[PDB]
């Protein structure tokens, strides 16, 4: 749509299918054209690269969209069958230095 | 001795007509948020005491005379900028957003986006000239009462941060 | 309402990032790294 992301949102959703290896991205409810197919046994880290022009720059959200397991289930073996989103203390933001 | 940059001789261009419209729109939205924050509600008849205002209808549905109230300061400010000749070019993304083109109050949160180093020099010297216009009218109405130095009549440099914040924020809002 | 059986059997995972107002979207890249 254009400039009008500062109104609200600009939520960029990352969808990973571990069984198939298909990586799909949703933006404001529409499936983006970009898609990636990764090799089996690939370990993928959630990552956001940003050049900050504002005091407040981007925010990781661990929510779940319709019919999709949240990130905590994939990350933690114990919570593999727990549908509630979780952010245990082990998970933390890391930056390149 | 306040010396505002005279811009009456300069003429407003066509290219800025859409910008004037959209900045008047943004000022109208900011006015709507200000009134809703005070608690104002839309109504067919205007009554300042009873917190009611028809103008929270969109700036387009505002009549042209009410529109000119927002328009005239914007036109004067942009003319005053253009007198110094600052080459204000609509880039490819500008005409791109162009072809891209009480209600729920929706306007861009302007504190987050930041002007540059050189744009801050731009805005500070705006606020200088801009306080200068304010001091011109203050001095005229000063001879009207017949004399006495106004507490804020001191030059822009002599002013401290708090009284200059209003002028900075107007200039930085318009540049943003 | 998410179907419990499909949600349980699926291996699809999701996270989202909210680009705050005033941050240039072109300056922000979102995805996965190894």
């Amino acid at each position: 749509p254009g400039q009008g992301r500062n109104n609200n949102g600009l939520e960029i959703g990352c969808v990973v299918d571990a069984a198939s290896g298909l990586l799909t991205f949703i933006a404001n409810g529409k499936e983006l054209s970009t898609y990636y197919q990764v090799e089996p046994s690939t370990k993928l880290f959630p990552a956001v690269f940003a050049q900050a022009t504002s005091p407040n720059v981007f925010q990781f959200e661990l929510g779940r969209i319709k019919n999709v397991m949240p990130l905590s289930a994939g990350l933690f073996k114990s919570e593999h069958k727990n549908p509630v989103p979780q952010c245990p203390p082990r998970l933390h933001v890391q930056f390149l230095s | 001795n306040p010396q505002p940059v005279d811009t009456s001789n300069i003429t407003i261009p066509e290219k800025l007509e859409y910008f004037i419209n959209k900045y008047a729109e943004h000022s109208h939205d900011k006015w709507s948020m200000d009134k809703l924050a005070n608690g104002w509600i839309y109504g067919e008849i205007y009554s300042d005491s009873s917190k009611v205002q028809p103008l929270m209808k969109p700036y387009k549905l505002l009549s042209e005379k009410e529109k000119e109230i927002y328009r005239w300061p914007i036109k004067e400010s942009l003319k005053t900028m253009l007198a110094w000749g600052w080459r204000i070019e609509r880039t490819r993304e500008g005409d791109s957003m162009a072809l891209y083109n009480g209600y729920s109050p929706r306007a861009i949160d302007m504190s987050n986006v930041t002007l540059s180093r050189d744009l801050h020099a731009m805005a500070e010297m705006m606020a200088e000239n801009y306080h200068n216009i304010w001091a011109k009218k203050k001095k005229m109405e000063l001879e009207s009462k017949g004399g006495g130095n106004h507490p804020l009549l001191v030059p822009y440099d002599t002013l401290t941060a708090k009284e200059k914040a209003k002028d900075r924020e107007k200039a930085q809002d318009i540049l943003k | 309402r998410d179907d419990y059986d499909f949600l349980m059997q699926t291996s699809t995972y999701y996270y989202s990032v909210r680009i705050f107002p005033g941050q240039e979207p072109a300056n922000v890249w979102v995805g996965w790294i190894t």
